[PDB]
């Protein structure tokens, strides 16, 4: 399953 | 006003060139330290951060910290209009929602301008960690785009793994099984054998290969591809900007 | 009888590969001073003038004058079969439906013969004046190429105006605007640098990038393109054939 | 145990990328004298011959005979991934359904892993009895690939017939004919460019170029093509592969 | 406006 | 007419 970039980094 | 002057243009067509195929509408911002940008693609899956340092271009003017939201093909589009050989300049009023594109040759013997317009553009940005990773893998960026080309006619997802036996890169699909085993040669006596393999802990991680393929797009800008990996983040794929600065590609795992 | 043997034989590829695009089929007129052919489009808004002149054939045999109708497309795959070495043969029987292609290697090894139907054209010529017009461009061909090139990925009208100030092309379409600005260097010391702006008159006219685009075709055939303007006649863009004729394109204006 | 170890791996690339289009899968055979292949098109109109002597591969591990079958475009696919310079392993177990293809550098810094599933193939292998042809002709690959894709642009059919005036290949069709006569020279230079051509019995007959242009896949395989031909029997195109055995074509004829 | 070659030149 | 290879060669 494909995560995303959010899942480790945040704004 | 901002008004940015790069001796060499092709730098920054090979740059857009890169970016386009992986993200349609990006803020390009322009500070004292220089002109980057930060966007992921419309998935999230994937991230750029590009930087041009202030230092590459041979005339730095930025009076004020802005962003200019841009169609990136559009823009690639005019950048394909000047020569490999052109002095491009970016020039911007803040007072308007345009941007200017000069493309001047050596000789000053033909002047192109090439006027756009800007757009509003609300993207989200992330506060990415400096962080020393498990395994780094620099390779000549040829080969890297060969090997996820040639993977992904395979099948779709890849396997990357860093052990002390080398950089391994495999794939399966329904045709078959396929992995490609690259080591560091006894001595780096060609471009070819330049394959370094720094590996401080073991890493496996699977990545979707259409977007290794679109990250290949930054190939021409650089003989060299840095990649890196740490068991729990998304891999990192660099592709240095001539000695000025970088583009840098994050993709998340799957897990 | 006709025959006509010309030793260098890619010229009357290049010249067959230029004039097919923008005409599909067109009389080759043959008297005893040369190969000739002129024709418009199909609507109208174009003209090719097409001349070879008798000696720049190695042997030219013309008895009476005489019109080969030809479907350009036809020829042009048959010219695409003979080697660029070759010396092509032209041969045409007075009064016959067919036109002879002879192709020889300079070592007389390989012999091919293409025999062509020919065809009935109701040709509709003008009648051109010969005159000075208030502006000319002289530029390097791949140079004029380009321009049109990429003006056509930005609009589809392109203003080609020419005062004190040297020659500026511009278009604008749905991304923004564009124009290039050619002016003449100090001196002419390289190809790239070879751009010679005669101005007698301003003139400012407005043409369809689409049919420049098909008159770059031509491009192979020359180093250096000539651009003729004068405000109440249609542009002349020219090609000089080696040095035994040329292709003159001829492009009326949007006014 | 099969384990076919060579050298120059691009032979292996070359022969798979000729054979593949003319024939979408067939069995390999391994015997102690070679590597082999025989199979007709779904048509049973042409015949595709190969063989890979033994002496050819730097190690040569051949237990019993064995067949493969083989999907062509797959193994195709798979070699495409090797690199030119690299040394190509054809691996197989006895009792397994899967074939491997290890791909490795001369450096040895890149070791890859090909795995692909065998097919189950009842193959009709004609005997092809050794014979005297009337007419053989040996000429440039390049030249005799360039006879047959410009001869197809004309028609579908060509006469190719050797008398004691050389050996002439036409053609004819909606746009016109086409007849080619090659002759051999006082002297030859280099087999390169050369034109040799036996001729015991003046022969004629008529082929499909279709077919032609397919066997002409093969061309990357050597500077040289020879064409065997016979009154009463199906025309033999052959290359040789290196020096370690050849791709045979051969078409059956229209009467 | 598109113009013609025709409305330049004649037979 | 085009003929077939299985008309001159058999197996």
């Amino acid at each position: 399953r494909q995560t995303s970039m959010t899942d480790f980094y945040h704004s | 006003m901002l008004e940015l002057r790069l001796v060499q243009g092709s730098l920054l067509k090979k740059v857009l060139e890169a970016v386009k195929d992986l993200v349609n509408d990006a803020n390009f911002d322009c500070s004292t330290t220089g002109f980057s940008l930060q966007a992921m693609d419309s998935s999230h899956v994937a991230l750029v951060s590009l930087l041009l340092r202030s230092e590459g271009f041979e005339h730095y003017r930025c009076d004020r910290n802005l962003s200019m939201g841009m169609n990136l093909g559009n823009m690639s589009k005019m950048l394909k209009c000047a020569g490999n050989d052109d002095i491009i300049t970016i020039k911007a009023d803040d007072g308007s929602d345009t941007v200017t594109f000069m493309f001047e040759s050596p000789t000053q013997d033909k002047i192109a301008d090439f006027e756009m317009k800007l757009m509003d553009i609300d993207s989200e940005h992330l506060g990415i960690p400096d962080a020393e990773y498990h395994s780094i893998v620099r390779m000549p960026s040829g080969e890297f785009s060969r090997i996820c080309k040639d993977l992904s006619s395979i099948g779709d997802t890849v396997v990357i793994s860093v052990t002390k036996e080398g950089v391994k890169f495999s794939t399966a699909g329904d045709i078959g099984t396929a992995n490609i085993v690259l080591r560091q040669n006894t001595t780096v006596d060609k471009p070819e054998d330049a394959i370094v393999i720094e590996m401080n802990e073991p890493v496996s991680l699977s990545f979707a290969l259409r977007y290794m393929n679109s990250f290949t797009k930054a190939t021409p800008l650089s003989e060299t591809v840095t990649i890196s990996l740490s068991s729990e983040l998304p891999v990192v794929v660099e592709y240095k900007v001539a000695e000025m600065g970088y583009i840098r590609y994050y993709l998340a795992p799957k897990i």
